[PDB]
């Protein structure tokens, strides 16, 4: 069974060149095309291009001017470069084994986008790393924590150091116009316990070494 | 020009143990000159890569459960699940490999669990004093554990309808109760925030006979 291993930098800034690579293990490097495909946030799949061991290529016409796909047969590896990136290029990128590269094998052999690597999430932004601010959402009652203005993903949120899990909803981050992310984590709790139970959200943002515990209680 | 692949429906509520089917239509014939019809079906889960399930219309990939089957011809195709299991939720794509470059995909069909209608519990949260003294106000409206997913949230500030200044986020369907939750965030400058009194979040949902409203008055509790 063909396995694919994928690596490359997923965080970059506008105008820079995206550079991803994949390595093939488990079967021959010959006989099929090796391809790149992407998936923009909350949208479908877009085939980018392909190459085979002999270096013949096919490219998506909408991207041909900015895409270069290359191969290195001695290591059984192939690569993608996408220049002048912009926000529109933001997506999860996958390398994948395509179709057989000759007509007779293409007609009878099962190959065709049947093996996929793990995806690399690509973000294209001018933003610099910034830890989040954590604000309370004061109070079946509901309460939570607003985790605002951080970069890049991800943050993690727990409640009472993991001891509270039931009824927790931690929402997907939205990317704000400032280019920074924001999210809320909420939990529903019995109103009768509000005065005798302590609720703390634990917020971690690794790139900025941010570790915040914010206690959330009723106001005045 | 690209071959346009059109899937329907966009979202399919399914019932465990019952059949499901989804449609894929191409803008022109997928019959290749070599006689094959290169139409593939994929399943994708959140956080995971696409997994090919069916190829050349009806060939089933190795290790793929036989409750999946593919059929159709020319420009009209169908993926069928004979008896839906919980792990079959996710997004399904079709893909044509007859005309290239480029290969092209459908825009996906979301498969989710059907359940009885459930109205959202609605909560509104005023900005914190901490946030306010930093020059910005975030007002948050929460819709908790509702179904179906469709819901409308409108912000009214002193009865003036807002638009362009809020953002929503929605959780994945709950694995245990099959509901969704939703948060809507209204963002205002501290200045604009203090120019008004009544902050209200109005929720429309199938489970609510009439729109439910939650509000607060700035500076009062």
């Amino acid at each position: 069974q063909v396995q694919l291993q994928q690596w490359g930098a997923g965080l970059l800034k506008p105008s820079e060149t995206l550079s991803l690579n994949c390595a093939v293990y488990g079967e021959s490097f010959s006989g099929y095309y090796w391809s790149w495909i992407r998936q923009p946030p909350g949208k479908g799949l877009e085939w980018i291009g392909e190459i085979n061991h002999s270096g013949s290529t096919n490219y998506n016409p909408s991207l041909k001017s900015r895409v270069t796909i290359s191969v290195d047969t001695s290591k059984n590896q192939f690569s993608l470069k996408l220049s002048s990136v912009t926000a529109a290029d933001a997506a999860i990128y996958y390398c994948a084994r395509g179709y057989a590269d000759t007509p007779v094998f293409r007609r009878y052999y099962y190959y065709g986008m049947d093996v996929w690597a793990k995806g690399t999430t690509v973000t294209v932004s001018s933003a610099s790393t910034k830890g989040p601010s954590v604000f309370p959402l004061a109070p079946t009652a509901a309460l939570g924590c607003l985790v605002k203005d951080y970069f890049p993903e991800p943050v993690t949120v727990s409640w009472n150091s993991g001891a509270l899990t039931s009824g927790v909803h931690t929402f997907p981050a939205v990317l704000q116009s400032s280019g920074l992310y924001s999210l809320s984590s909420v939990v529903t709790v019995p109103s009768s316990s509000l005065g005798t139970q302590t609720y703390i959200c634990n917020v971690n943002h690794k790139p900025s070494n941010t570790k915040v515990d914010k206690r959330v209680e009723p106001k005045s | 020009a690209d071959i346009v692949m059109t899937q329907s429906p966009l979202s399919l509520p399914v019932t465990l143990g019952q059949p499901a089917s989804i449609s894929c239509r191409s803008s022109q014939s997928l019959v290749h000159s070599d006689g094959n019809t290169y139409l593939n079906w994929f399943q994708q889960r959140p956080g995971q890569s696409p997994r090919r399930l069916i190829y050349k219309v009806s060939d089933r990939d190795s290790g793929v459960p036989d409750r999946f089957s593919g059929s159709g011809s020319g420009t009209d195709f169908t993926l069928k699940i004979s008896r839906v299991e919980a792990e079959d939720v996710g997004v399904y794509y079709c893909m044509q490999g007859t005309h290239w470059p480029p290969y092209t995909f459908g825009q996906g069909t979301k498969v989710e669990i059907k359940r009885t209608v459930a109205a959202p519990s609605v909560f509104i949260f005023p900005p914190s004093d901490e946030q306010l003294k930093s020059g910005t106000a975030s007002v948050v409206c929460l819709l908790n554990n509702f179904y179906p997913r469709e819901a409308k949230v409108q912000w009214k500030v002193d009865n003036a309808l807002q638009s362009g200044n809020s953002q929503e986020s929605v959780t994945e369907q709950d694995s245990k109760d099959s509901t969704y939750s939703l948060s809507s965030t209204l963002t205002l400058s501290k200045a604009d925030y203090e120019k008004h009194k009544v902050y209200a979040c109005e929720v429309t949902h199938q489970g609510l006979s009439s729109p439910v409203t939650k509000s607060f008055n700035r500076g009062e509790c």
